[PDB]
RNA sequence: GUUUAUUAAAAACACAGCACUGUGCAAACACGAAAGUGGACGUAUACGGUGUGACGCCUGCCCGGUGCCGGGAGGUUAAU
């Protein structure tokens, strides 16, 4: 496969390169998410003039907008005051939904799929560093704090 | 009713919780009639051998008078709790003071 | 108790009854009852798939709660009842709010005992918990294999799973077979041992005891003719061929396990 | 039925020739799979039961170009 | 108790009990090109297969052969 690339691919690609890839990677990952497109005569012509000059930079400034999205919440900390057991050992495990809702209610307006958790589902009561995937390169560092009521 | 001598040991990282844990185990017994005769936190003391693959356990000596209902309820709370590395409960022969 | 029957008539001679004096003498709670029509071992196509089943006493299905969805609501055990559809006995649990449900009765349980279920609760026989909350090296039953499902493992009278170990998300269980199976920690498990442990010591006594339990006579291959079964014919009790099913596959030492997708979950096979 | 949505590859019959040429009737099934294809036109996934060679036709042409041909015959997807 | 309706009712079949064996649940297994059904709205004190055939006393030696189970280096070994 040829495959012309719209987005910055992690390892092999780098915006508008016609590098060879396995068809599965094209049809299961690169195409459906809108990262690359198949390169067959007429597509190459759409990428040559229209996309590469204008829409590549519009796709680039959206990464700067994604970098700005991290700067919405200048505090970078969330104090979860959920219900707890008898000295540690929390009532329920804090999933991605509670963190996403707690951050969205008063902080960054980010979706749940971007919110990652390095140290599991967070059952221990205390301070926990959490990192979101706002952009492929730039990661956030929010200081989540689980407090026992 | 009956005098006892509880000596339990606690995991190093959860030694911060021990001030709290004492306040709960005191609250259980002191509410039910019998008083606590001695409070003596030995602290992070070195172990003679490794229990549960670690060194330096946090010892806590209570020594308390209580009925049989409460002391056995306290004995069950040690086993259903990962913080407490072992414990033992002695018999009467009156109350005491001092010694370490 | 396990009471032997006196030998007034041959057939009575050998009978041993598991006479539980607690099991409610009266009709069950109707709202959880429903019909359970017998198949007789036949399927969609009307053909005997599984042999040796047909007849027996008519029996209704009691809707037993394996899932245990009621979180943080105490529930008094109203009365113990006889489930005809199951080996274990059942307990008519009455929840504090109003609902009534049937559950499998654990060993240490009577009418008046209280049960709580959910996330926190207490560590006590009958109380349902996620396996992450349950202590390591503890007797459980009514165990789920997948989180949020009903309850698969250890439901038969006197059966119980033991939790051996755990590493974060997974819990290693030692099942009654001897098999050490790895399950998910979010799965629930009703604490303690399943009651009616004396079940095993009953001995039926007569042919008709099997027939009113919904079992039919098993004819031995050797008795049959060569057309019917691989063991067959021979003028006066011959054999001389290796033990096999009616359909040629070798019984008597032959590994028929071939799932392959679940093999990752099995830590160690039974012995 | 074991029919590819795209190409129309059905299961044909034939013989199962042994070393002594004993012709026993068999049948050749096609390599079918229920795959989900992202259609860029309407921004959605479309489940199609296709042969492995069908997928190569969907990769050769456009999924839209194949869905144009599928709708011409009068089929669903 | 069942059995050769229409020449055999028995010592034959079954039987309760006994054992070996398979089966961790989308169970083994069975019917079925498949979907899907039974098994079972059952979950190893359960289920299928094989043998033996209440109860009492017992059930000895052989793993060379045929099967099965485990080992997994070496030899030989198909498509590719
Ligand atoms: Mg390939
Ligand atoms: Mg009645
Ligand atoms: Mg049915
Ligand atoms: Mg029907
Ligand atoms: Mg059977
Ligand atoms: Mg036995
Ligand atoms: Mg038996
Ligand atoms: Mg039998
Ligand atoms: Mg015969
Ligand atoms: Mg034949
Ligand atoms: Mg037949
Ligand atoms: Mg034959
Ligand atoms: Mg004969
Ligand atoms: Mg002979
Ligand atoms: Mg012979
Ligand atoms: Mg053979
Ligand atoms: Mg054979
Ligand atoms: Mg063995
Ligand atoms: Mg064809
Ligand atoms: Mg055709
Ligand atoms: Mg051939
Ligand atoms: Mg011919
Ligand atoms: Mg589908
Ligand atoms: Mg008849
Ligand atoms: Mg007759
Ligand atoms: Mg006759
Ligand atoms: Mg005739
Ligand atoms: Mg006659
Ligand atoms: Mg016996
Ligand atoms: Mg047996
Ligand atoms: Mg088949
Ligand atoms: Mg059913
Ligand atoms: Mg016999
Ligand atoms: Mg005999
Ligand atoms: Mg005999
Ligand atoms: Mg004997
Ligand atoms: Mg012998
Ligand atoms: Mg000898
Ligand atoms: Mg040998
Ligand atoms: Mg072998
Ligand atoms: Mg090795
Ligand atoms: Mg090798
Ligand atoms: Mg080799
Ligand atoms: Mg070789
Ligand atoms: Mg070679």
């Amino acid at each position: 496969m040829q495959v012309i690339l719209l987005d910055k691919v992690a390892n092999l690609g780098s915006l508008g390169d016609q590098v060879n890839v396995k068809a599965g990677y094209a049809r299961n990952f690169l195409v459906p998410q809108g990262k690359a497109v198949p390169a067959t005569k007429k597509n190459i012509e759409f990428f040559e003039a229209r996309r590469a000059e204008l829409e590549a930079k519009l796709a680039e400034v959206l990464a700067a907008a994604n970098a700005r999205a991290e700067k919405i919440n200048a505090l970078e900390t969330v104090t979860i005051a959920s219900k707890a057991g008898d000295e540690g050992k929390l009532f329920g495990s804090i999933g991605t939904r509670d963190i996403a809702d707690a951050v969205t209610a008063a902080g960054v307006e980010v979706a749940k799929s971007e919110v990652r958790l390095p140290n599991g589902v967070l059952r221990t009561t205390g301070e926990h560093e959490v990192s979101f995937q706002v952009h492929s390169e730039v990661f956030a560092k929010v200081i989540v704090n689980v407090v026992a009521e | 009713m009956r005098h006892y001598e509880i000596v339990f040991m606690v995991h190093p990282d959860q030694s911060e919780q021990v001030p709290g844990m004492i306040e709960r185990y005191t609250a259980a017994i002191t509410g039910a009639e019998g008083k606590i005769h001695r409070l003596e936190d030995w602290g992070r003391r070195q172990l003679a051998y490794p229990i549960n693959k670690l060194h330096k356990a946090h010892y806590v000596l209570m020594n308390v008078e209580a009925p049989q209902e409460v002391i056995d309820e306290l004995e069950t709370t040690f086993r259903f709790n990962d913080a407490v590395i072992r414990s033992m409960v002695m018999r009467t022969k009156h109350a005491v003071t001092e010694a370490s | 108790a396990v009471v032997k029957c006196k030998p007034t008539s041959p057939g009575r001679r050998h009978v041993v009854k598991v006479v539980n004096p607690e099991l409610h003498k009266g009709k069950p709670f109707a709202p959880l009852l429903e019909k359970n029509s017998k198949s007789g071992g036949r399927n969609n196509n009307g053909r005997i798939t599984t042999r040796h089943i047909g007849g027996g006493h008519k029996q209704a299905y009691r809707i037993v709660d394996f899932k245990r969805n009621k979180d943080g609501i105490p529930a008094v055990v109203e009365r113990l009842e006889y489930d005809p559809n199951r080996s274990a006995n059942i307990a008519l649990v009455l929840y504090k709010d109003g609902e009534r449900r049937y559950i499998l009765a654990p060993k240490g349980l009577k009418a008046g005992d209280q049960i709580q279920s959910g996330v926190d609760a207490a560590i006590k026989p009958g109380n349902t918990l996620p396996m992450r909350n349950i202590p390591v090296g503890s007797t459980v039953h009514n165990v789920e294999m997948k989180p949020g499902k009903g309850g698969q493992l250890a439901r038969s009278a006197g059966t119980y799973v033991q939790i051996v170990a755990r590493d974060g998300a997974y819990v290693t269980l030692r099942l009654r077979s001897g098999e050490m199976r790895k399950v998910e920690a979010d799965c629930r498990a009703t604490l303690g041992e399943v009651g009616n442990a004396e079940h095993m010591l009953r001995v039926l006594g007569k042919a008709g005891a099997a027939r009113w339990r919904g079992v039919r006579p098993t004819v031995r291959g050797t008795a049959m003719n060569p057309v019917d079964h691989p063991h067959g014919g021979g003028e006066g009790r011959n054999f001389g061929k290796h033990p096999v099913t009616p359909w040629g596959v070798q019984t008597k030492g032959k590994k028929t396990r071939s799932n392959k997708r679940t093999d990752k979950f099995i830590v160690r096979r039974r012995s | 039925s074991r029919v590819c949505q795209v190409t129309g590859k059905r299961p044909v019959t034939g013989n199962n020739r042994s070393h002594a040429l004993n012709a026993t009737k068999r049948r050749f099934l096609p390599n079918l799979h229920s795959h989900r294809f992202w259609v860029e036109s309407e921004k959605r996934f479309v489940t199609l039961r296709v042969s492995a060679k069908g997928m190569r036709v969907i990769d050769k042409k456009g999924i839209d170009t194949v869905l144009a041909e599928l709708r011409a015959r009068g089929e669903k997807y």
